[PDB]
RNA sequence: UAGGGCUGGUGCAGGCGUGGCGGAAUUCAAUUGCAAAGCAAACCCGUUGCUGAACAUACAACCCUUCAUGUGAGUAUUGAGCCAAAGAAGGUGUCAGCCCAUUACAGCCACGGAGCCUACGCGCCUCCUCAAGAGAGUAGCACUGUUUGGGAAUGCAGUGUCAAGCCGGCAGGUAUUUGUCUGCCAAGGUUAAAUAUAGAGUAGGAAGACCGAUAGCGAACAAGUAGCGUGAGCGAAAGUUUGAAAAGUACUUUGGAAAGAGAGUGACAUAGAACCUGAAA
RNA sequence: GGGGUGCCCCCACCCGUCUUGAAACACGGACCAAGGAGUCAAACAGACGCGCAAGGGAGGAGUAUUGUGACAACUUUUCUCGUACUGAAAGGGAGGUGUGAUACACCCGUGGCGUGCGCAAUUUGUGUUUUUGCCCAACACCG
RNA sequence: GUGUAGCCCUCCCGAUGUAGACGUGGCGUGGGGGUGAGGACGAAGCCGAUGGCGCGAGCCUCGGAUGGACCCGCCUCUAG
RNA sequence: AACGUGUCGCGAUGGAUGACUUGGCUUCCUAUUUCGUUGAAGAACGCAGCAAAGUGCGAUAAGUGGUAUCAAUUGCAGAAUCAUUGCCCAAUCUUUGAAC
């Protein structure tokens, strides 16, 4: 006899499982330890491939969307046509130097252009640029015995010289001003949500007025 | 640190002095008068103790008196006691560090005077027979 | 470098090795007074050689080594011997590892062995 | 509890205390959802398939 | 901990083991009842019974 | 409480130290069981039939 | 663990609990959830009263971020600040400044009795929060 | 199958925690199955010039000298063949479980 | 001026590859049945003390007497040592760190024709370099069919019809007409890495709380074999596991032979050749 | 005292199964050896054990390691369940006492009533206070 | 001190049972982690007018004029 | 009486059990990693002193050549760095088969 239990919907009716005449369709995890050595196997051998070139490329700083993660910044594909512009560098020859460049982007605000500037200003005057021909510096360049100083980094998100993503600071305790201990915040706030809620209805109560 | 009511409490089950052949338990404690598994005869987890036994034809009793209950080289004493030892004056000696193990003692002190005095008598006895018996050999541990 | 952890394939590569592996796993020890002169503790046995049995019925007896019976695992040493019901003499096998090598019969690719095997 | 009966034996000078059982989850699935004068929750798997409308439902008290 | 965040080692159960010599303390035999007399050991000897006979 | 630091050539006291409060904690052996237990099934290899 | 199964005790018992008249077959009573309204109408009536029907309008494409909206009742507010900041702030001095967007809440409602004042910054308030946090000496700031 | 287990991180460290406490006891060290009759000053600490050993030999005269080689001798002797199919499966021999050394780093 | 080894020619060089070589310490001392065995009850005493219920040579089948015959190989026990950056697990007539082979670079040798990697490795010659427009039987629409969670129609196919680019076209999850806003610019092409190997290969490796000869692959063996069916196809049984070593029973006698009775080898022949053990009916 | 074989007096229908009912003229039953049947996974619920608690817990990944190394250690969360519910939806959103008819003032606090372990204080056993948990009936507040 | 060879000693009340439910410091088998032993002076397996113990599942000793190399007690984990 | 029945010692018949295991099954990793008209995969017929099957090979037929090592192979013969053994560059490669 069935009693007081939930209604199961196990979903489990399309020949998964592997039998005498099924071939089945699973997926094990069995080689989750053994490809976590392989991966780190392969970056510390590119690393030593690579020598002194940083293990990642510089990204910038970007804004998440939707209303869930406004507050959130986090790493973006690449830089900006316009940032490159203000930071006087070239796309394609910043490309060279291990800057990502992406050229979709649309930089629709000046706060998030002028952190992504500064991110590549500070790069700039960090970078040491190996001359192409040891005999024959051309440009400035890394001067002799500053190319035996240096030493690759590897943060794993690429903040050796840029650092962590740029938010702003907690407030700090203040008073409360005397207006704000007489205004009533929730008759401002609905007043204001009123009006885009019945924004039609009152359009047409006033064209039936006429 | 921790009690003899604690400690007991986490060795009572399962234990290396711990015999449980043919459903009898017993226990294989060097300091167990009798070889009772119970709480007051276990001493090595007890914080003082004392046990009675022989060394060569006299009664030899240690004890533990629970001061150095952290340094295992120093926790027991050997007092080896005179030829012929009444055993009330060995119940004495105990009783001063356990007073709940008076009458054991007694018993304990007398059964060790039995044993001695048979151990003279099966040895010469066994000594006579093999007297006049010849062997094909013998062997010799070698000095040094 | 037969030996492994898998007792399987250990066995395996044992039982089924060709004939110059078995050279090298049927090698016996020499005497002392060859371990003073060459100062090697061992080496590969070979015919002609001069060897003393150290373990089994035969212990003490010395002789020359006749053959290496490398498909059975043995060598025959003369005047180790047993007869048959007709009065016909054999030779009885005996496993390498039970003797010793008293006499080396020197050439000079075995003496290029020594001087490679030469701890000092 | 070893300071208690330490200092007070007996337990004079006590004051003893429960703590409540019946605002749990599980109380509230106790009886038949579907009983008239019920209120009890039942073991929903998927919320959506079992909302029905305001009318249909049973009635919400019983003498 | 530092090398393990937010880690303390736990809280006693009890603040003092030994519940033997709580139970043999001076504060705690102040309260417990006072013992009773005992009958004798029913010696040899049958007791009777049946009353009348 | 004080702990003594021996030697390791010979029967002698060469410092002193103070119990690191980590064996005064709670001995409970019922949390030590269970957590081996469950810790064991984790080296163990797959095995089945055809 | 196979040991502590009930079929190590009906190991000898030829029927394992399934009886000898009504024996143990496969599906006497069909498949899932079948039959919920002929002959297991009763128990779906009782225990699933709104199983059968529809109800309400449709709305295609949820995405599920748009209706974020995450709430917190004024007696709570104390568990967003420092130990010391509850005591150290009163009516007319310096209050400490609560960010709701940061510890990942949207509306204050307001509930309970209010401890400490306060300034709150969040999207949405309540009626009743509103007029409590202005009583008690605080203020809210409307966020984006 | 359900090859592996979880269990929660907390539960992890109170059962290290409680294993440590317990080595601090010599009662239930000697309950457990080892000969600790002639060392001193349970938990046993040594100086730090034990790193700097190079050769076996070395480190045979320490555990003699600070009374830890009665254990290892238990082991040695306990060393036998497995009873059972278990010697057919690369477990040939058993043996039973000594002294702990513990070092600050893996020097 | 400079560069390009991925313009081409001509040479000099590392490494990836393949085949070899090299590592310690006992066959130490006591037996051939019974002492090559023990006791001195946590640790020390102990590098030391004491010996024998198997010998008045015991055991060998109802009891007594005579006469006999009987113990395989020390990796076992005991006492002394030695090596360890090596204690690692295989072999050897019994349980082996020191009998053998293995166990390492905190390495050493020869070979190397293409390829791949290294100041985009390094010289010389030769060459090379420093106003418009944007995809047409296309997209769209109608009917029919199929497909999708896609719901007044998610993708696709057939037939009919068939565009715009002077306020362009496509998308914005409820159909229609009208006006804004936002994001992109179809109908041509190439492209590493992170992913699969659910009855594949070629060479190597690592293992297992798995099975243990009616089990595990059908197949531990001359197994997809013997055998069966006109054919497509179906498809076994069977451990040679005697012994450490063939030392695999010379020879006498009866018998046509097979074999029997003796003799002999072997620790054991009731280990005698489909030969370890050898249950039940 | 146990074990084996025979005998005497007494007692005694053939096992398993379906069935109201089997010793059945109901079915399966010549003998022996070795095989032979409630398992694994996933969603939910209840009882019991353990950790933490208005918070609990990750997963995927990463950091440091021939070593008991496919183990073990380490990383205001980035996700999920819960601390708030209600309406088809647009939306809204829960403390007490006192005083008045987004009202005003306070904040050491069970909304009131009944039955209520234990503890406290009285009388010589009775009556009383605070009542925990639970239950009953009346308010009040949120949608 | 629930449960064992029950911590011990007095006293009182119940005891059958198909389908079914639950309990047992209840019995037995292959393997893992621990701990403690045994074996060429004879391991596992096999045989029995070999007895002893337990209500019982079973455990243990004895003999072999059997065998010839491995195996078990206890606490836990696991299952073809 | 014989037949038949029962218990014990010994012997047959049969091939279980135990101990062994160069086999299977399952999981993981590494590469200068992937056939053919320059005739593949498969199929047939042959080749050794004694050679049925299996293995290796192709009229140069249990192998020719190069390379490293050195004294074996073995049932009985037989020969005495050159064999054997491992690896591989140069070759041979019967009749067919996409088969042209
Ligand atoms: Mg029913
Ligand atoms: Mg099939
Ligand atoms: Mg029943
Ligand atoms: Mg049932
Ligand atoms: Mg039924
Ligand atoms: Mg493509
Ligand atoms: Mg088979
Ligand atoms: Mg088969
Ligand atoms: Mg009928
Ligand atoms: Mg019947
Ligand atoms: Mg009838
Ligand atoms: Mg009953
Ligand atoms: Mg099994
Ligand atoms: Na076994
Ligand atoms: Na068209
Ligand atoms: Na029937």
């Amino acid at each position: 006899p069935k009693g007081n239990n939930a209604i199961p919907h196990v979903h489990q009716r399309k020949h998964w499982n592997p039998c005498s005449s099924q071939k089945g369709n699973v997926k094990v995890f069995f080689n989750q330890p053994a490809q976590k050595q392989r991966r780190r196997r392969l970056r510390l051998l590119k690393a030593k491939k690579i020598f002194p070139r940083p293990l990642k490329a510089l990204r910038p700083q970007v804004n998440c969307p939707t209303v869930r993660y406004n507050m959130k910044r986090r790493l973006g594909r690449g830089f900006s046509l316009e940032e490159l512009k203000a930071a006087g560098v070239k796309p394609r020859y910043a490309r060279t130097i291990g800057i990502r460049v992406d050229r979709r982007r649309k930089n629709k605000s000046e706060e998030g252009m002028n952190i992504n500037v500064q991110r590549l200003k500070t790069y700039m005057s960090k970078l040491v640029l190996f001359p192409l021909n040891r005999k024959k510096p051309q440009k400035g360049d890394a001067t002799e015995e500053e190319v035996k100083a240096a030493t690759q980094d590897r943060s794993r998100y690429g903040t050796a010289a840029v650092g962590g993503l740029v938010t702003p600071a907690r407030e700090a305790p203040r008073k409360v001003t005397e207006e704000e201990s007489t205004k009533k915040m929730y008759k401002f706030l609905k007043k204001n949500h009123s009006a885009v809620r019945f924004f039609r209805a009152r359009n047409r109560r006033a064209a039936r007025k006429e | 640190t921790h009690s003899t009511d604690l400690q007991w409490l986490l060795v009572r089950q399962n234990s290396k002095f711990l015999q449980k052949r043919n459903g009898i338990r017993l226990s294989s404690d060097p300091f167990n008068n009798n070889a009772n598994w119970t709480k007051r005869q276990s001493g090595f987890l007890n914080t003082k103790a004392a046990v009675i036994k022989t060394k060569g034809d006299r009664i030899l009793l240690t004890t533990k008196s629970g001061d150095t209950n952290n340094k295992p080289k120093l926790m027991y004493k050997k007092t080896v006691m005179e030829p012929g030892v009444k055993s009330s004056v060995v119940k004495r000696a105990v009783a001063d560090i356990r007073p709940d193990l008076a009458k054991m003692a007694y018993r304990r002190a007398r059964k060790m005077a039995c044993t001695i005095t048979r151990m003279k008598k099966v040895c010469a006895a066994r000594k006579e027979r093999s007297s006049k018996m010849h062997f094909h050999r013998k062997t010799v541990r070698p000095k040094r | 470098g037969i030996k492994c952890r898998n007792r399987r394939k250990a066995r395996r590569a044992h039982f089924q090795a060709p004939s110059h592996v078995r050279r090298i796993l049927m090698s016996a020890p020499l005497s002392k007074e060859l371990r003073a002169k060459y100062n090697v503790r061992s080496m590969p046995v070979r015919k002609d050689d001069e060897v003393r049995v150290k373990r089994g019925k035969f212990k003490g007896r010395e002789g020359r080594v006749t053959a290496c019976y490398r498909l059975k695992w043995v060598i025959h040493i003369d005047k180790v011997s047993c007869e048959k019901a007709n009065g016909t003499t054999v030779p009885v096998g005996v496993h390498t590892s039970n003797v010793e090598i008293t006499k080396l019969k020197l050439n000079t690719r075995r003496k290029a062995i020594l001087e490679r095997k030469d701890r000092s | 509890f070893d300071q208690l009966a330490m200092m007070a034996p007996t337990g004079k000078n006590t004051m003893l205390l429960r703590g409540r059982k019946s605002g749990r989850e599980s109380v509230k699935h106790f009886g038949a959802a579907g009983v008239p004068g019920s209120h009890a929750k039942p073991h929903v798997s998927s919320r959506g398939k079992e909302r029905q409308r305001s009318s249909k439902r049973r009635h919400a008290f019983r003498h | 901990s530092t090398v393990k965040s937010g880690f303390m080692l736990p809280a006693p159960m009890l603040t003092s083991t030994d519940v033997t010599r709580i139970m043999q303390s001076e504060e705690v035999r102040r309260v417990l009842k006072p013992k009773k007399l005992q009958p004798k050991r029913p010696s040899r000897y049958r007791q009777p019974t049946n009353g009348i006979r | 409480p004080s702990v003594s630091v021996y030697s390791a050539s010979e029967d002698k006291v060469v410092g002193t130290c103070s119990l690191p409060a980590v064996f005064t904690a709670p001995i409970r052996h019922d949390v030590v069981q269970f957590v081996h237990t469950n810790m064991a099934k984790n080296s163990r290899q797959p095995y089945a039939v055809n | 663990p196979t040991r502590f199964k009930k079929t190590r005790h009906q190991r000898g018992s030829t029927f394992c609990g399934y009886g000898r008249v009504g024996k143990h077959r496969k599906h006497p009573s069909g498949r899932g959830n079948a039959g919920g309204e002929h002959h297991h109408r009763i128990n779906f009536r009782k225990y699933h009263p709104g199983y059968f029907g529809k109800c309400g309008m449709n709305h295609y494409h949820k995405k599920k971020n748009t209706t974020w909206k995450p709430t917190i009742n004024l007696d709570n507010l104390t568990k967003l600040m420092a130990k010391d900041e509850a005591m150290k702030a009163k009516k007319g001095e310096a209050l400490p400044v609560i960010d709701l967007l940061a510890n990942g809440y949207s509306k204050l409602l307001g509930n309970g009795h209010l401890q400490a004042p306060c300034i709150v910054k969040a999207r949405w308030v309540s009626k009743l929060a509103d007029k409590k946090i202005r009583k008690a000496g605080g203020a809210v700031v409307l966020q984006a | 199958r359900r090859w592996h287990r979880k269990i929660n991180l907390h539960q992890k460290r109170f059962a290290v925690v409680s294993a440590l406490a317990a080595s601090s006891l010599p009662a239930l060290v000697m309950s457990r199955g080892h000969k600790i009759e002639n060392v001193a000053e349970v938990p046993l600490v040594v100086e730090d010039g034990v790193r700097a050993y190079e050769k076996t030999k070395e480190a045979m005269t320490f555990l003699k000298t600070v009374g830890a080689i009665d254990d290892v001798n238990r082991v040695n002797d306990s060393r036998q063949i497995r009873a059972g199919r278990g010697k057919m499966r690369n477990r040939r021999y058993v043996a039973r479980r000594g002294p702990m050394l513990v070092m600050p780093d893996n020097k």
